[PDB]
């Protein structure tokens, strides 16, 4: 807890920086699509997408 | 697999078999992209288990055996 | 010191020409060969 | 009283071909169950040598874990 | 070499032959480390000066002789 007694200063509000609709977590790069098994399967909303459409993130596990 | 031209002029060469649907390696050319050139040719894992006869799962190749 | 430019005598440490040639053995290769 | 005791047994190693020469097994050699429900490691402790033209071999695993895992 | 598939659905291909301790070259997917492809297999000097029957040491290839 803490409050509005010790702020000093602040400087805090929203931002669109950061804005994906289709998010992933593909395998490592070794396997592949066309010569292994399936390489990814991903998820989205489909009111997301309107706004910013096939906006992709993709991160590479080596756990996978 | 090799091409060139003899002293007389005539030119030789190979036209190795092209197949449709297979996998191939691209190189583009000073990692620019729409220049692609194709390095190899590599078939799949079932395929490649189809068209060989050999049981053996694995093993050092010096052996005899 | 300043005489001929002789400069820190200390600069060339007993660690400047003594050393040997780098090879393994010293970390993690030795510890499986101790036959 | 008795602390947790050591999970152990014994494992057999398939080679691909005959073995034609005498190798070396150093203790402390890792053994891992692909299995997801099984994830316990086991090592070993003492040093096990392969004899020529032999084909397997029983050697002594400690598993890590102590406890019903193993 | 080649490899693909016939309209019946046969498949054809080669299996090149594949040697223990030689030297292969290997390119990385989008230069990502962890997903080899060997691109071809070249020999020492050595082994190449030992299965070559040439005795010139250079000259164009354009030379009659």
């Amino acid at each position: 807890k803490v409050p509005t007694e010790d702020f000093i200063e602040e400087d805090v509000g929203k931002s669109d920086v950061e804005t994906y609709s289709i998010f992933t977590a593909t395998p490592a790069g070794m396997l592949k699509e066309l010569n292994g098994d399936v390489f990814s399967k991903p998820q989205f909303h489909p009111e997301l997408t309107d706004r910013y459409g096939y906006t992709k993130f993709e991160v590479e596990n080596i756990y996978l | 697999s090799f091409i060139g031209r003899t002293p007389e002029g005539s030119v030789f060469g190979t036209k190795p078999l092209i197949t449709e649907g297979s996998v191939v390696l691209i190189g583009f050319l000073n990692d620019d992209i729409n220049s692609p050139i194709i390095l190899s040719v590599y078939g799949d894992n079932e395929q490649n288990k189809m068209i060989n006869t050999n049981p053996l799962d694995g093993g050092k190749f010096d052996t005899e055996s | 010191i300043l005489e001929d430019g002789k400069g820190s005598p200390h600069r060339f440490a007993g660690l400047w020409n003594q050393s040997s040639d780098f090879m393994g053995g010293l970390m993690g290769e030795d510890t499986s060969k101790e036959l | 009283k008795r602390q947790s005791k050591r999970a152990y047994g014994d494992v057999t190693i398939q080679f691909y071909q005959p073995l034609d020469m005498r190798m070396y097994i150093p203790a402390g050699t890792t053994f891992t169950s692909t299995r997801q429900e099984y994830p316990q490691q086991f090592e070993t402790l003492v040093d096990y040598y392969a004899e020529p033209d032999s084909t397997e071999i029983v050697v002594e695993v400690y598993c890590k874990e102590t406890g019903v895992a193993g």
